[PDB]
């Protein structure tokens, strides 16, 4: 996936 | 009065988590990047896919057009940013430098230089046509979520979940104000108000701010929404009534009244985070895309 869809 | 925005098409055809949505300065596309490592040309107006851009290894986050619509540049986990020519769907250029994954981009009004926030913390200036990185600013100490030129080129912002919102001198690279807020929750997002004067920031703490930066005094906030987790876009709507516009961890999209802060509207339909919400430059139409549970687009329209 990528960053930007994973949480944090 | 408020707005009456309506679902006019849904966009399917990405196969995981849609990242960013753009439109063209010119208002004729609208570009998406996703997870599933490719960008997607499609129609603003008839919400007709155009094209599949491809190329990166890993999943893309960003996506940014060039003032003239020619050219777009996307961030990806694979640590590089690629710049694309939209007609060919050919790569012309990538720009590798970062260590970690690159989060965020765009170019800047005269496009010749991009912005890029990457994992690694780091804020790069990239010269367009020779790939070349010119300055590395060692500009947070956590992940960069966003990285945003003003409207003459000459400033760049950056947030950070470091809990940082900072305004740099693009031609020598000093940082010219840091933000900080509160107990410096997380900032997940922040950009320049079309005039230049504003900067609207995002923070973990389910909380938008508008703030005047050289001033250092937050003139709005905006909130109802959740935004916990994600660095979610958020957007100045211009082209009718005055509008704060931003995705939300409940899959709605958020409109508020840039003024007064109330909500004015609420878009249903999206199942799962509104990760990226865009505002088209001309007509009052709002792209909104979501995460791995929807994987699709959507376009609405308003009468004001």
């Amino acid at each position: 996936g990528s960053a930007r869809a994973r949480p944090g | 009065v408020k707005p009456n925005y309506a679902l006019k098409f849904t966009l399917a055809g990405h196969t995981k988590a849609v990242s960013s949505v753009k439109f063209s300065p010119n208002g004729e596309w609208l570009a998406s990047s996703s997870a599933d490592k490719l960008i997607k040309i499609w129609g603003a107006y008839d919400g007709k896919f155009e094209k599949t851009i491809s190329g990166h290894k890993l999943g893309i986050s960003d996506v940014a057009w060039s003032s003239d619509s020619n050219l777009l540049v996307s961030a990806s986990d694979d640590k590089t940013l690629k710049i694309w020519d939209v007609s060919s769907g050919k790569c012309l250029k990538t720009l590798k430098g970062h260590s970690n994954y690159v989060f965020c981009c765009n170019f800047n009004p005269q496009s010749n230089l991009i912005v890029s926030g990457s994992f690694d913390e780091s804020v790069r200036i990239w010269d367009v046509k020779t790939g070349k990185c010119l300055k590395t600013l060692p500009a947070h100490s956590d992940p960069v979520s966003a990285v945003h030129f003003n409207r003459d080129g000459s400033l760049i912002v950056s947030s950070s979940y470091d809990g940082l919102c900072r305004i740099w001198d693009t031609a020598s690279g000093q940082c010219l104000k840091t933000l900080i807020d509160d107990d410096n929750p997380p900032v997940s997002f922040v950009k320049f108000s079309p005039n230049g004067k504003y900067i609207l920031a995002a923070t973990l703490d389910n909380t938008l701010k508008l703030w005047d930066y050289s001033k250092g005094k937050c003139l709005k906030t905006y909130t109802g929404h959740k935004n916990e987790k994600y660095c979610i876009f958020a957007n100045f709507s211009v082209t009718g009534g005055k509008w704060i516009v931003s995705g939300s961890e409940d899959n709605l999209v958020y409109i508020w009244n840039l003024q007064t802060k109330e909500i004015v509207q609420k878009l249903q339909g999206h199942t799962d985070v509104v990760i990226s919400t865009a505002c088209h430059p001309t007509e009052n139409i709002i792209a909104s895309a979501a995460l791995e549970n929807d994987k699709t687009i959507k376009l609405w329209k308003s009468d004001c």
